[PDB]
RNA sequence: CGCGGGGUGGAGCAGCCUGGUAGCUCGUCGGGCUCAUAACCCGAAGGUCGUCGGUUCAAAUCCGGCCCCCGCAACCA
RNA sequence: CGAAUGCCGGCAUGAGUAACGAUAAAGAGGGUGAGAAUCCCUCUCGCCGUAAGCCCAAGGGUUCCUACGCAAUGGUCGUCAGCGUAGGGUUAGGCGGGACCUAAGGUGAAGCCGAAAGGCGUAGCCGAAGGGCAGCCGGUUAAUAUUCCGGCCCUUCCCGCAGGUGCGAUGGGGGGACGCUCUAGGCUAGGGGGACCGGAGCCAUGGACGAGCCCGGCCAGAAGCGCAGGGUGGGAGGUAGGCAAAUCCGCCUCCCAACAAGCUCUGCGUGGUGGGGAAGCCCGUACGGGUGACAACCCCCCGAAGCCAGGGAGCCAAGAAAAGCCUCUAAGCACAACCUGCGGGAACCCGUACCGCAAACCGACACAGGUGGGCGGGUGCAAGAGCACUCAGGCGCGCGGGAGAACCCUCGCCAAGGAACUCUGCAAGUUGGCCCCGUAACUUCGGGAGAAGGGGUGCUCCCUGGGGUGAUGAGCCCCGGGGAGCCGCAGUGAACAGGCUCUGGCGACUGUUUACCAAAAACACAGCUCUCUGCGAACUCGUAAGAGGAGGUAUAGGGAGCGACGCUUGCCCGGUGCCGGAAGGUCAAGGGGAGGGGUGCAAGCCCCGAACCGAAGCCCCGGUGAACGGCGGCCGUAACUAUAACGGUCCUAAGGUAGCGAAAUUCCUUGUCGGGUAAGUUCCGACCUGCACGAAAAGCGUAACGACCGGAGCGCUGUCUCGGCGAGG
RNA sequence: CGAGCUAGCCCUGGCCAGGGUGAAGCUGGGGUGAGACCCAGUGGAGGCCCGAACCGGUGGGGGAUGCAAACCCCUCGGAUG
RNA sequence: GUGGUUCGUGGAGCCAUGGGGGAAUCUGGGCGGACCACCGCCUAAGGCUAAGUACUCCGGGUGACCGAUAGCGCACCAGUA
RNA sequence: CCGAGGGUAGGGCCCGUGACUGGGGCGAAGUCGUAACAAGGUAGCUGUACCGGAAGGUGCGGCUGGA
RNA sequence: GUGGGAGAGGGUGGUGGAAUUCCCGGAGUAGCGGUGAAAUGCGCAGAUACCGGGAGGAACGCCGAUGGCGAAGGCAGCCACCUGGUCCACCCGUGACGCUGAGGCGCGAAAGCGUGGGGAGCAAACCGGAUUAGAUACCCGGGUAGUCCACGCCCUAAACG
């Protein structure tokens, strides 16, 4: 989708909104689970610590599953797809017939009325989730596990999704969306399908104020500041740079890498 | 134009109050010396109910 | 005015700083192949080294004086 | 002690000089008084009136009220006072705050961390104009009143009775509970009109005894209605979730409803009753009292931004918590307990005066400054919180009197010319509101547009079309059309109310900034690209613990630069950086000990110490420019000259492409042609010999946009020729 | 020792008169095999437009032992983000 | 690896120590300035212990100390205005 | 009232002219190279795309007016 | 109409092997590449050649034809669904409903452009090595857009019988 607008004000016209078709008619958000006091603040203890954030939209925290271990077997109806302020994917809701309801990303395709489980059982279509091992080798999928039982944390963001490789001992050969191929354990979960909603990466925001409204204040490059406060800074009429690109804090930015040599996640690493 | 004195009760007890000078070290010692100094009033003399 | 770089056969460049020995590409001349010209092949010629001085036994080469040439500086007021 | 712009104090000079704190404005009579421009009274004049009038809040802290007083305080005076002396004055179960709740954030048991001091820190606690929560109208004081008193109406607790029911928790569920913009129906506040009702009175100066002028025609109000409107399905089985249990909630499944029919719950009327009640006239105030009065207390119209409120519609940026309250069950307990009615008793602490856009708060001052919330009446101008006047109310700003020079400030006007002024039309002028004609290049099809340029605008009478409230009518209130006619120099007759165009530069644009000399072409900006980061992420703060990142997960986050958009972004990896290179050279502690020394009669003890084995880094080998950067010189050549498509040579890591160029870059320079001019070191168009443009410190363009900078025209003008008169301070 | 001025963000409240312009979206019609699309009417979007409150501080003038250690007059930017 | 001592790595002991290795109980262990031999001195890794010494909020005595711009900031209702 | 015309304002078409600039046509014997015609010594022609003093080269696909 | 027939006609989804390039393990040396000849290039840091495994992309050998199909452009492994045209017979039904077609409309190789994906081989531009007088070419070694997919444009051709 993504609704257009027409030029009735300069930037409202290279403005780019999505398409909430794909909301069922719902919005209003679930109390119980979710919504809990979103505790918003862009520094931590006294200090700010990631620079040009606050401002912006209040926002309601939508409390997902996302380990899903929690229900093996337990059967449960998609009810609803809403709007969830706190990520980039739009997020299902879903009633089990055990009576609990709980929200989990939705992924493409998932529609409102399907029934959708989790465990070692589980049919391999949209929206069930289950053990790596269990699942065929090649299937795409989303909402990965690093280590088990310790919760979702792979292709997560808007239309996202990892690709299964191989298998090998007790892991299973993944390809995340950054390309890197991993190596995950056979006992994470990974709910199948793409995260779904993938226009995403299409929005034009479109003014000023649109990046103000979610959160994120004005940014000013390093050439535009003084000496004092940042290495490009100074002198005359602009300058460039005048040493190898630089953070404010000073290491290189062009091109230095920063993994940790020696950590212990190497070895189960592959990629790029 | 706007000056820089808003009295404000609240906000001057809450900071050059007693039981705030009382609470950390150097505050303790800021007491220290105006007793021994003799000072009259320890502390600003905010008020009202 | 000041700083440093440079004048070498016809053209463009080496050759010095560790003085005795001028090298390269082109061009020019004679000869070949072609019907003929170019290309290509075979041979040959050409340099008071910007000038006036001395330095040494000996100066393109070292050192001072001028003749042009090129580049850099001419800031604070 | 004679000097140190010395230190402290006292006294001179400028000097009876500048000032006397907004140009809203004063005059007079009568009081009082030792003493009145300045105090009290009355008459008249002027000023604010979305305040310069009222109600809160914060701050202030006796300034409130009354009596007696001027030495000082008042920028003069002072009999006055916000000043001095004394006395009085602030009354609450319903207002606000606390014996209620939670937000950020603090505090902080458990836990973790830190040389010490201390740093974190899920529970709990604390934390407020956010939630919960029971009072309205009138009367009295010199000063307090939703507090005292009158009327009317409530809320808790405790102790009873009278009945009902498994009662019951800090525990389970529900609710409370939420954005922004736009909005419907019906009400209220508030306001307009009245031939009706109620009133002292009044015929002036030529007319008017008239449905004449003037004044006023409500407020609160339980139950019960009535009118609006908000909430909400009722049954029954099954149950494995709601961290124990639930009958509750949740999830299936059958029934009946889908309607607000019915239950409730607010608001608005109406309501037993209770209260107010003008002008004017009389009085004595420093003000209030009395009469008007048995006051009347009615009919329409406008009408909310307030109420019904958790109303609806739309949208993307997706919009607190906890308690009170309903409900559920657990331990316990069911002679308890809880629910419903009726009684009787109990209901505490603090605040309450007065100032409050200011002479009482923030500014050393009776300071032209600063200060959040609510009410803010009427007429007219299209609307309105704007504008002019003016209600209620409150002012004339605590030095006066005269004078009528220059010169200054603010203001008004001008012959003829009209930008000649000048760095620049700076300043001033022009223009100006509404209605209707009518509008170009260009363009990103929205815009440019209020383009430009025009005409209409008053009042009188006649005819006529829609609504709105009433019934389908009168009136009352909105919107229209058409025809005649009147008067002025002039009809948004005063007040509020764009000068207009052309073309360049810069930046896309709305935004931001050097509080107190710079608002821009600078910052930001969507967007483009590079780069890091697989999640106990990178990064940032911190000694740590920790926290941000992020309750995120590559469509995600950090760093850099570029900066809408269009067309594009060339070549060089030699140097520097970053990246990739399990070969080598070098390499620190350490391993190793050939070998040497010192002492001992000696075993020994103690030193030195060469092979060789030894990381990262450097070297080296590669890559990489939307990484740091760089992107040439001298000669010759064409059948007029001239110039060079062509060539030669030297050096380079490679030797600037496109596009642009006397430029925001051009020294020589007012380059040279062309255009605007009577004339143009500026401007615009070209030329290229670019001192010293050039491709993301982007290049060249670009509709729209601008208190940005340059040029030009029209209009208009005291800017100028070149002044002149008038006004007030 | 200070964030009672000022800068930023966190929590929770408040404020923005009155006019313009008219986006999508609906609805009717047109069209097509079905569309796209074209018309009205409705609709009320917007770092949209005028302009008080309010937030500013552009140009000139006054003020410069000031009314004021940033003021006054005229003029002006923004004003639902 | 450092500190302490006069000792700044010096031929650098001793006395303290964070890092690693790591004993013995009198024929045991430290020290006497690298080290070694001899000759000597002490007996670590547990603790308590008057007096002699420091100071002057306070009381007293004295002054080739001041005499109200001196003397304490204050002679006086001053850590006040 | 209409009204020739004149005045003010802005559009539409056309002709003239303008520094300079784009390509063009023509002009016996100037310079550069050799593209096509024989298999033209890289078969040629082509739409497009990029590059180059120049003819032209190369990429992608097509055609026989070549084998 | 009824009953049948052939086909690389068209769309989506899915799938098979061969080869290439890269990565990993084994084994193995002193050269491999390349051309008219070479050089650049690659390789003792372990190449070329052989084996084993893995990743990915694109095009479908034999069948294959001088064949088929479509209106043209053009269409070729295999499977399925959805779908157009078409030929034969039977002569059953309608009953002149027909041919052409200004405009409109739809389609339209390759290159190209937009946004996003993908990227093995190849290969404009470009960089190197030769050749030449000179080579911005022909040859050789590199190599980017592109070639591939989705969707939206672009309308050209020796779109040729
Ligand atoms: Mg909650
Ligand atoms: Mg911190
Ligand atoms: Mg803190
Ligand atoms: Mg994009
Ligand atoms: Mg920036
Ligand atoms: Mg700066
Ligand atoms: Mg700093
Ligand atoms: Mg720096
Ligand atoms: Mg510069
Ligand atoms: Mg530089
Ligand atoms: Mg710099
Ligand atoms: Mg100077
Ligand atoms: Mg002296
Ligand atoms: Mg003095
Ligand atoms: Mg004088
Ligand atoms: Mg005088
Ligand atoms: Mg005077
Ligand atoms: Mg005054
Ligand atoms: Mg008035
Ligand atoms: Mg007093
Ligand atoms: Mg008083
Ligand atoms: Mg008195
Ligand atoms: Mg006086
Ligand atoms: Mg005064
Ligand atoms: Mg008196
Ligand atoms: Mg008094
Ligand atoms: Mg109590
Ligand atoms: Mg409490
Ligand atoms: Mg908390
Ligand atoms: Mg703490
Ligand atoms: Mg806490
Ligand atoms: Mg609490
Ligand atoms: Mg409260
Ligand atoms: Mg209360
Ligand atoms: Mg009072
Ligand atoms: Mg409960
Ligand atoms: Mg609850
Ligand atoms: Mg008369
Ligand atoms: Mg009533
Ligand atoms: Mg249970
Ligand atoms: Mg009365
Ligand atoms: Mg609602
Ligand atoms: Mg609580
Ligand atoms: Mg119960
Ligand atoms: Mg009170
Ligand atoms: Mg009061
Ligand atoms: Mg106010
Ligand atoms: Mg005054
Ligand atoms: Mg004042
Ligand atoms: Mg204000
Ligand atoms: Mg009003
Ligand atoms: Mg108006
Ligand atoms: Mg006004
Ligand atoms: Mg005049
Ligand atoms: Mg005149
Ligand atoms: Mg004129
Ligand atoms: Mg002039
Ligand atoms: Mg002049
Ligand atoms: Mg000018
Ligand atoms: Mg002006
Ligand atoms: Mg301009
Ligand atoms: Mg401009
Ligand atoms: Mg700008
Ligand atoms: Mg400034
Ligand atoms: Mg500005
Ligand atoms: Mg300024
Ligand atoms: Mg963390
Ligand atoms: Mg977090
Ligand atoms: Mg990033
Ligand atoms: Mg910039
Ligand atoms: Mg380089
Ligand atoms: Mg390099
Ligand atoms: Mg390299
Ligand atoms: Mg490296
Ligand atoms: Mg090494
Ligand atoms: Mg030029
Ligand atoms: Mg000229
Ligand atoms: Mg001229
Ligand atoms: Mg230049
Ligand atoms: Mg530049
Ligand atoms: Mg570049
Ligand atoms: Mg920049
Ligand atoms: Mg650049
Ligand atoms: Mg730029
Ligand atoms: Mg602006
Ligand atoms: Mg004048
Ligand atoms: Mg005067
Ligand atoms: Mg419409
Ligand atoms: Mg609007
Ligand atoms: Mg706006
Ligand atoms: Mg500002
Ligand atoms: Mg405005
Ligand atoms: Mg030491
Ligand atoms: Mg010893
Ligand atoms: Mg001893
Ligand atoms: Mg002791
Ligand atoms: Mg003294
Ligand atoms: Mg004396
Ligand atoms: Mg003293
Ligand atoms: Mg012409
Ligand atoms: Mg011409
Ligand atoms: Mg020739
Ligand atoms: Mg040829
Ligand atoms: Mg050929
Ligand atoms: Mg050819
Ligand atoms: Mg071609
Ligand atoms: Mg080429
Ligand atoms: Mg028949
Ligand atoms: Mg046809
Ligand atoms: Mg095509
Ligand atoms: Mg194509
Ligand atoms: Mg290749
Ligand atoms: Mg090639
Ligand atoms: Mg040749
Ligand atoms: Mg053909």
């Amino acid at each position: 989708a993504v609704k257009k607008f027409k030029p009735y004000t300069p930037s409202r016209r290279f403005m780019t909104v999505a398409d909430f078709s794909e909301i069922t008619k719902t919005e209003p958000e679930k109390s119980l689970v979710k919504p809990l006091k979103k505790t918003g603040g862009r520094n931590n203890q006294g200090r700010i610590t990631v620079r040009f954030r606050g401002g912006g939209h209040k926002r309601l925290y939508r409390i997902i599953d996302f380990k899903r271990w929690d229900k093996v077997g337990i059967p449960a109806k998609v009810a609803a797809i809403e709007y969830d302020p706190n990520r980039s994917a739009r997020i299902a809701l879903l009633h089990y017939v055990d009576g609990e309801k709980r929200y989990i990303i939705a992924p493409d395709g998932l529609q409102v009325g399907q029934q959708v489980v989790a465990g070692p059982d589980a049919p391999i279509q949209v929206g069930n989730a289950l053990p790596l091992r269990f699942i065929p080798v090649g299937t795409v999928v989303h909402a990965v596990e690093l280590e088990p039982k310790k919760g979702a944390k792979l292709a997560r963001a808007a239309g996202t999704s990892a690709q299964i490789q191989g298998r090998e001992g007790d892991y299973v050969i993944l390809r995340l969306p950054s390309g890197e191929l991993r190596k995950v354990h056979g006992e994470c979960y990974a709910t199948v399908g793409a995260v779904g909603n993938a226009d995403h990466k299409n929005i034009v925001l479109g003014k000023a104020g649109r990046s103000r409204w979610l959160g994120r204040r004005p940014h000013v490059r390093g050439a535009a500041m003084n000496p004092v406060d940042h290495p490009h800074g100074g002198g005359e009429g602009r300058a460039p740079r005048g040493r190898p690109p630089a953070s404010p804090w000073g290491w290189q930015t062009k091109g230095l890498k920063t993994r940790k040599r020696r950590k212990p996640s190497s070895r189960f690493i592959i990629a790029r | 134009m706007k000056r820089t004195w808003q009295p404000n009760r609240r906000k001057r007890a809450k900071t050059h109050g007693f039981r705030a000078r009382m609470r950390t070290p150097g505050g303790r010692k800021v007491l220290k010396r105006r007793r021994q100094k003799g000072r009259w009033r320890l502390t600003p003399a905010v008020r009202k109910r």
